[PDB]
């Protein structure tokens, strides 16, 4: 099965009241994993899988860490509001990651963002970033410039980052390895007078990765399409809606097909 | 460029009168950060209401759930109430 770790970096200039200044989460999937804020100033487990299998050493080197690169964040969206002549509250978001696919291939991301739009893009197969406009171009030419660092970032999203997710896989196992299979019911209603309403319900289904559509006479297709949200309880809900007709569902290896 | 919150209110399973459930409250693709929200029965806030962390999606927009758990009745109606800085006033949203 795909899976996947990221590290967001959130950054707000003067915040207003109950607001911080720097947050920092992990995730492995769609679970939070590691937490950072310049309110607590401490990194935190954010998993009970995660607070078990790792030492209070990691939590106390990663306290500092954080701190550092709090400081960082600080300064860089300074530089960038200056660079855009820029007052009041701003935000500067960076996302980074890794995904080992279901064939065993890998992946790697690393972007920034400055007042939730794309910024620079880092393209880790020819060691250079990717401006948005002429501000993220002047950063660009600064962070290009040291090459270590370049292939330092490249070594971690492909070795460092797809080493750690493999470790936290094997933590959370019981968790992130499980499958819950959905529970899906075909409804159908007269809505409004010779209109007849076809709904197709997910609910209680683990992981939130599902494939659901309307196939009418066993092939192809105007489809209403529900998000897939948590239910709260660890587990997902989705829906799709059209207007012989057939609900297919694909979920962890298994194929359900339900007939009106 | 601010984006205002999508609210989706849904029970954690189907709903029947009578039997416990959880009311969630998904509020997401809302940019900046800043966000109220609270479960309302019959107008009043609900006291015991449980939620996650601010979370990120690589959109680099935010989402959270608040939920509480909950025995529906016909008579009694439930929202979620959200404000942000796109909002004039706190939108409240219906379970329907
Ligand atoms: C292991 C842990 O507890 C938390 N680690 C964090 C982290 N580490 C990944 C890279 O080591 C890091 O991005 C580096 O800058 C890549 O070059 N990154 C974050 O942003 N926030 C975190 O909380």
């Amino acid at each position: 099965r795909t899976h996947s770790l990221r590290y967001f970096r959130l950054g707000v200039s003067d915040p207003i009241h109950g607001v911080p200044e720097f947050i920092s989460v992990g995730y492995v999937d769609s679970h939070p994993i590691t937490t950072y804020d310049s309110v607590t100033r401490q990194k935190e487990p954010r998993a009970p899988w995660m607070a078990e299998n790792l030492a209070p050493d990691h939590w106390e080197r990663y306290t500092q860490l954080l701190r550092g690169w709090q400081q960082m964040f600080k300064v860089e969206l300074k530089r960038l509001q200056r660079h855009y002549n820029h007052s009041g509250s701003h935000t500067y978001q960076r996302m980074i990651g890794c995904e080992l696919l279901e064939d065993g291939s890998t992946t790697g991301f690393l972007q920034y963002a400055y007042d939730g739009q794309d910024f620079l893009i880092f393209n880790k197969d020819t060691l250079s970033w990717l401006a948005v406009d002429n501000v993220a171009h002047t950063i660009k030419q600064a962070w290009e410039a040291n090459q270590h660092e370049l292939l330092y970032q490249k070594n971690w999203l492909e070795e460092e980052c797809i080493a750690w997710l493999k470790r936290f896989l094997e933590y959370g196992k019981d968790t992130l390895q499980r499958t819950e299979p959905p529970l899906v019911r075909v409804n159908r209603k007269e809505t409004f007078p010779g209109v007849t309403a076809l709904f197709c319900k997910a609910h209680g289904f683990y992981p939130p990765e599902i494939y659901m559509t309307w196939m009418k006479n066993g092939e192809e297709i105007e489809i209403d399409y529900g998000d897939i949200l948590p239910s709260g309880d660890g587990t997902y809900q989705a829906w799709a809606s059209i207007e012989l007709y057939s609900c297919h569902v694909e979920h962890s290896g298994v194929h359900m097909v339900l007939q009106v | 460029i601010q984006r205002t919150p999508k609210i989706q209110v849904y029970s954690r399973h189907p709903a029947e009168n009578g039997k416990s459930n959880f009311l969630n409250c998904y509020v997401s693709g809302f940019h900046p950060s800043d966000i109220e929200v609270d479960l309302l029965k019959n107008g009043e806030r609900i006291e015991k209401v449980e939620h996650s962390d601010l979370s990120f999606s690589k959109d680099w927009s935010f989402y959270l759930l608040y939920y509480t758990e909950f025995t529906p009745t016909e008579k009694d109606e439930y929202a979620c109430r959200v404000n942000h800085v796109t909002l004039s006033q706190p939108k409240i949203v219906k379970w329907d």
